[PDB]
């Protein structure tokens, strides 16, 4: 009764079903929990999606039939739902298969949408210029709005709805590598629930520019057909037709986590997660953060260094703009040093980190993690080793580092399951997870944690 | 004092037979799985039209063989693994043959509280309950849902065999 105790408490919460679930080997635990699952909020089980298909792929045959019926059951009251695991179910067998088709079977026209948008990836190939590629994406593109009322939506997108149609003129492809990725902007009319309602109806057809995001929904929407429409949004997505972005799930699970437990605890960092969709295990789709551009290339065009274009961009330190622009690069500086630390990345350049027009600086590519350097550039805009506002920084990554040991285990649980079966570059060691684990130093003192926080900023600026 | 009635507790293996009787004879339920090793009895002690009567329940390596003298017999079933009431058929037929021809026989569907992962409908069930002379009650020991209910069933269902002259 001493387990069941627990189960019936208020204690329990989706992570601890899944631990249990993970470990216990009594199938009268895992039948148990399975039922539990129907009671949680939709909206709490959905994060852990990917750990519960991942399980369902690669263990016994008895966590399996635990399992199954409460997906089943989600798939039959949404398509969302059914398309996501279809799509997670194939990526991660390479006892799968049997389910996946069983899912797949109506859904037609979402399936080709995104069939569609990868070929047009593809194609882009055979091109061999950044610019050349854009021209054809917008040509191609614009052969898509041809079916563009449509049926379809964007699983990556906040909530329900119906795509309408594709501002072709205003997409741009992101790089001039063989199979580079390329970004569109997206019209669609909001619903209350896809699965109950017409789609709605067309609105025929009659320039582009670098601009902040609220001003480019302005320029479309007076553009747009259905812009007068007071349902009607712009979304974007980002397109890799050729790259994996299963370890990019992966650390966006843990960057959320983290932000959560922060968030929990009363520690001010600042960091942003940007949502993952994976199609096949070759390729995927990335929703954007609006309104950041590379430090790299913000070095390019001003000619600055950061700080000057701190002060040209908010003001002399005398303003309000830029002390708060401070605080937000101090905060989202110290999230993501320690989100690096805590997953090891590897390969942090300028090229990886996006600044927005408030200020917090946004990691974004985590390749090369597991199995961050502080250049004088970045200590500067801080006020320099002697401040206050970088002692602040400091401050922050210790307060959000002991807030992050009280909350190990949900962490870990994320990363521990997943290695689970897993062909992924980021698994090859057997430690992989017991070195993480050593990396939280569960045993050390705060006094100790003082100690090698500084250590680790010193040896984070020999470069 | 009166009685004393040798009933069985029979299923495949994870069905709950050894739960069952902890919760009708102890009244304690346990997630955590020992699986049982041949053989238990618990006992407890019941009064029907105000007679003391007291019932001996053996739970259950295939050769048990305890049947004999076995009056009365829970044959149980787990509502939510389908296969379990599969070889309800195979359990029906060991019966007779290592065990009293004229025994009183209840089927059990129990797990009853696994709501949402039911795999076994209380019709297609009760349909092949009532189409044989088996009882019928479903139960969840883990909420302790009808688990005096299906033993004082049989043991009412039992004592009607006065048969006097
Ligand atoms: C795009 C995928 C390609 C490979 O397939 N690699 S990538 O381009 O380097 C790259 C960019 C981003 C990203 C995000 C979440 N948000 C913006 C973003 N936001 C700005 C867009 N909007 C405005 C108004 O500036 C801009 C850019 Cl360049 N990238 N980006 C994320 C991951 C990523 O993979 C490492
Ligand atoms: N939800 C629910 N789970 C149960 C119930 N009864 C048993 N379980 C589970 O079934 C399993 C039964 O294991 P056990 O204690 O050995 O009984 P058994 O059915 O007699 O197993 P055996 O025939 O091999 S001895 C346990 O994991 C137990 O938690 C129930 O009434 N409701």
């Amino acid at each position: 009764s001493w387990l069941l105790r627990l189960f019936e408490s208020k204690l329990f919460d989706i992570s601890m079903a899944i631990s249990y679930l993970y470990n216990s080997k009594e199938p009268g635990v895992q039948a148990y929990i399975g039922n539990r699952l129907f009671c949680f909020r939709n909206e709490d089980v959905d994060f852990y999606l990917p750990q519960l298909l991942n399980m369902y792929i690669h263990m016994d045959e008895d966590v399996g039939d635990a399992i199954k019926p409460y997906i089943v059951h989600r798939c039959r009251q949404s398509i969302n739902f059914s398309l996501q695991c279809a799509l997670l179910l194939g990526a991660y067998s390479s006892r799968g298969t049997k389910l996946r088709k069983l899912i797949l079977s109506r859904l037609a026209p979402e399936r080709e949408f995104i069939k569609s948008l990868m070929a047009i990836g593809k194609r882009l190939a055979t091109l061999p210029t950044k610019e050349q590629k854009t021209q054809r994406l917008i040509s191609e593109l614009s052969l898509l709005n041809h079916k563009l009322p449509a049926r379809v939506w964007l699983p990556t997108a906040g909530f329900d709805h119906h795509v309408v149609r594709v501002p072709h003129t205003q997409a741009v492809v992101l790089n001039s590598k063989d199979k580079a990725p390329y970004l569109i902007y997206v019209e669609v009319l909001e619903c209350e629930n896809f699965d109950t309602t017409s789609v709605p109806a067309r609105i025929p057809e009659n320039v582009a520019l670098k601009e902040p995001w609220q001003e480019k929904v302005r320029r479309i929407r007076e553009g747009s057909p259905y812009g007068h429409l007071p349902n009607w949004r712009l979304l974007s997505v980002i397109v890799k037709c050729g790259d994996d972005l299963r370890q990019e799930l992966l650390a966006f699970q843990v960057l959320k986590q983290l932000q959560s437990i922060w968030e929990q605890e009363r520690v001010p960092l600042w960091i942003k997660p940007y949502k993952i969709l994976v199609i096949s295990a070759d390729s995927g789709m990335i929703e954007p953060v609006v309104n950041a551009v590379s430090i790299h290339q913000v070095k390019k065009q001003s000619q600055l260094s950061l700080l000057d274009y701190f002060l040209q961009e908010h003001g002399s330190y005398t303003t309000e703009a830029f002390l708060s622009a401070q605080r937000n690069f101090v905060q989202s500086c110290a999230g993501y040093c320690l989100v690096c630390y805590l997953l090891q990345v590897k390969d942090r350049h300028n090229g990886n980190i996006l600044l927005d027009a408030e200020g917090h600086i946004i990691h974004i590519d985590f390749g090369f993690i597991l199995s961050f350097k502080l250049t004088t550039e970045f200590v500067d805009v801080m006020g320099g080793l002697d401040g206050d506002m970088f002692n602040y920084y400091k401050m922050l990554m210790l307060q959000g580092l002991i807030a992050a040991r009280k909350h190990m285990d949900k962490v870990v649980q994320i990363v521990e399951i997943m290695q689970q079966g897993s062909q992924l570059p980021c698994f090859h060691g057997s430690s992989t997870i017991r070195n993480l684990k050593e990396r939280f130093h569960m045993s050390m003192t705060e006094e100790q944690l003082q100690l090698l926080v500084e250590q680790m900023v010193d040896g984070s600026m020999r470069s | 004092y009166d009685y004393l009635f040798k009933v069985v507790l029979i299923g495949d293996s994870g069905v709950g037979k050894s739960n069952l009787l902890s919760r009708f004879t102890r009244n304690e339920f346990n997630l955590e799985s020992k699986s049982t090793i041949g053989v238990e009895f618990a006992t407890r002690s019941i009064q029907v039209d105000g007679k003391t009567i007291k019932a001996q329940i053996w739970d259950t390596a295939i050769t048990s063989a305890y049947y004999r003298g076995a009056v009365g017999a829970l044959l149980v079933y787990d509502i939510a693994k389908h296969l379990t009431y599969e070889n309800v058929e195979r359990w029906l037929k060991e019966l007779r043959d290592h065990a009293d021809s004229n025994i009183v026989i209840m089927l059990v569907g129990n797990k009853s509280d696994l709501r949402h992962l039911r795999a076994v409908p209380t019709d297609e069930a009760r349909a092949f309950a009532e189409k044989n002379g088996l009882s019928f009650i479903e139960t969840s020991a883990l909420d302790s849902t009808n688990v005096e209910a299906a033993f004082q069933t049989i043991l009412t269902e039992i004592y009607r065999i006065v048969s006097q002259k």
